[PDB]
């Protein structure tokens, strides 16, 4: 019932022979998901010693991806999203870090198991179409009915950028995550007849939105592939799309290519955004090619289990309500709690830190040294401690402000400025390289500032920060300057070189 | 070998690629710096410049991955 593969049933109940996924042009039902997953699992647990605490899923995005999140549920065990195009020391990592012992692999990722299972020779793989021990998959196997769980089971390993290259695993319990679709149940309307958009890679913790809102409701999650972005009114015409979510990025790249004309997307009922600051200019775009769609931003961190607020556009509040021409993101969802920290570390009415309890907080890493300085003791409570300065208005509408530390924001790609400076030391030809976040029309774009004796092409850069970073997190932007300049206490002066950084780009 | 107007729009997208060498007829799109983004920006631009349309059949995984593969794709139109 906390279950999240519960939300699954629900919609196999519901709605069994209606799909639950079409992608490439291919339709999987509701009953076609769950005879798979109940096999694919069966399987697994027939060729591990132990039921897996962590399940891989190294695939693409698409119907195999999908089979296997349902298979790593229906198993008992915690999903772990890894991306096949990220680098294979980043994939090698989240496997160790999630301690995973079984792999749910397409053709991609079977091509990298050699590399990654080296020393994990016992890992279980499961192809989804000699390192690594080979699943046989035979209906003959099958689970009669999935495995249940406990609120506290890890349902989800996710990843944020770590300080130290290493990336923070964020465990989501079955309850964690169940707290969060009550919200969400409670507050929307879908039925079994809505399609809903797949464009957050699985690695992200908005692909839970996108799969979990649809299946809880009979509902089907559709590819929304590259070249539908030139001609969208077209895509979400033909195939019946009825729920948006995506990056505010989005917004601009579709009106670049066919437009946002005014009434050019009748279908939608639903237009969701989160993971960037949203401009009022945009959703008004969107708002008026999407007339019968309600528009809403949506905001919160890997580590509070997806969103813990969301805002209804309204020309006539949201820019009353928001700051600058951005959206604001909304008041708290109901059964969490929030107390804002000033730079101090003193509590304040309306502006600080957002700091949140109640059930949808992860309350921990994996890592428990991951854990210091990103939780505080108030009240006797524990809070996770967001980074993102907020103002609070009486009946709780919220207003992003900005970050207190140095994370930055790339698209929608979280990524800590140490991260990059890390991985840039293996550079060669290169004296010192520091990464700044530089505020754009665009939001905020990575340049490297480093010393040499003359420029280095920017290929030698992306040659060594891709064995190690994932390509969103690799900047673009490379200037070779003379002397690095050094601030009060002689570390290199990241203030001055963002706004040197701000000047060459706009 | 492909046309003038089919490589210099192509290097719009490709930032870790120099002016000042060449482009090899299968070297990995990816690794030149095509994104997610530039990827959609330039099927735009091929279908605009050259009056074509991409069909969902001819859009698999590996179009874009080599300008060999795309420039045989986009002249089989
Ligand atoms: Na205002």
């Amino acid at each position: 019932d906390h279950a999240l593969h519960a939300r699954f049933l629900r919609g196999l109940a519901c709605a069994p022979d209606r799909p639950a996924v079409r992608f490439g042009g291919r339709t999987l039902t509701y009953a076609q998901a769950h005879r798979t997953a109940l096999t694919w699992a069966g399987s697994l647990l027939r060729a591990t010693p132990e039921p897996p605490a962590a399940v891989g899923v190294l695939a693409d995005k698409g119907i195999p991806a999908y089979l296997g999140i349902l298979t790593a549920l229906y198993a008992g065990a915690a999903v772990v999203p890894l991306r096949p195009d990220f680098p294979a020391a980043r994939t090698a990592e989240m496997m160790r870090a999630a301690g995973v012992t079984a792999v749910i692999a397409d053709g991609r990722g079977r091509r990298l198991l050699p590399e990654l299972l080296a020393d994990r020779r016992d890992t279980a793989v499961l192809a989804a179409d000699a390192p690594g021990r080979r699943v046989a998959i035979d209906e003959g196997y099958a689970l009669t009915a999935p495995r249940d769980v406990v609120p506290d089971d890890t349902a989800y390993v996710l990843f944020t950028s770590g300080s130290t290259g290493r990336p923070k695993g964020v465990p989501l319990s079955h309850g964690n995550i169940a707290h969060y679709f009550e919200v969400l149940d409670a507050r929307y309307d879908f039925t079994a007849d809505d399609v809903f958009t797949q464009t957050f890679d699985l690695n992200f913790c908005c692909s839970l939105f996108d799969l979990f809102c649809a299946w809880g409701a009979g509902a089907s999650v559709i590819q929304i592939p590259p070249q539908a972005y030139r001609d969208l009114p077209s895509h979400l015409a033909e195939q019946g799309v009825t729920v948006w979510f995506s990056t505010p990025s989005s917004i601009a790249l579709v009106r670049r290519l066919g437009g946002l004309a005014p009434g050019s997307l009748p279908t939608l009922r639903w237009s969701f955004f989160a993971g960037e600051a949203l401009k009022c200019a945009d959703t008004e775009d969107w708002q008026r090619a999407a007339p019968a769609s309600f528009v809403e931003n949506l905001y919160g961190p890997t580590e509070l289990t997806v969103t813990v607020t969301a805002h209804r556009w309204s020309p006539e509040v949201s820019p009353v309500v928001g700051a600058n021409g951005v959206v604001p993101i909304g008041p708290l969802h109901k059964g969490l709690d929030h107390v804002l920290i000033d730079a101090g570390g003193l509590p304040h009415p309306d502006t600080g830190e957002l700091c949140v309890t109640g059930p949808q907080m992860a309350g921990r890493y994996l890592d428990p040294a991951d854990d210091h300085g990103r939780f505080l003791d108030h009240d006797g409570r524990r809070w996770y401690r967001t980074g993102d300065r907020v103002r609070l208005a009486p009946g709780g509408e919220l207003v992003y402000l900005g970050r207190m530390d140095a994370q930055v924001q790339i698209q929608g790609w979280r990524v800590e400025l140490a991260e990059v400076d890390h991985a840039l030391q293996g550079c060669e030809g290169v004296g010192e390289a520091v990464t700044v976040g530089a505020a754009t029309d665009a939001g905020t774009e990575l340049v490297v500032f480093y010393t040499a004796p003359a420029p280095v092409p920017p290929v030698r850069f992306a040659a060594v920060l891709r064995a190690t970073l994932p390509d969103g997190v690799v900047p673009r932007h490379y200037r070779h300057v003379a002397e690095l300049p050094l601030n009060s206490n002689r570390k290199i002066d990241r203030r001055a070189l963002t706004a040197r950084a701000e000047e060459l780009l706009g | 070998m492909w046309d003038a107007q089919f490589e210099n729009l192509l290097r719009r997208y490709l930032p870790f690629l120099s002016a000042d060498q060449p482009l090899e007829q299968d070297i990995n799109l990816r690794d030149i710096g095509l994104d997610s983004l530039g990827t959609v920006e330039l099927l735009s631009e091929l279908e605009n410049t050259y009056d074509v349309h991409f069909q969902d059949e001819a859009l698999t995984k590996e179009t874009f991955e080599t300008p060999g593969v795309l420039w045989k794709t986009l002249s089989q139109m």
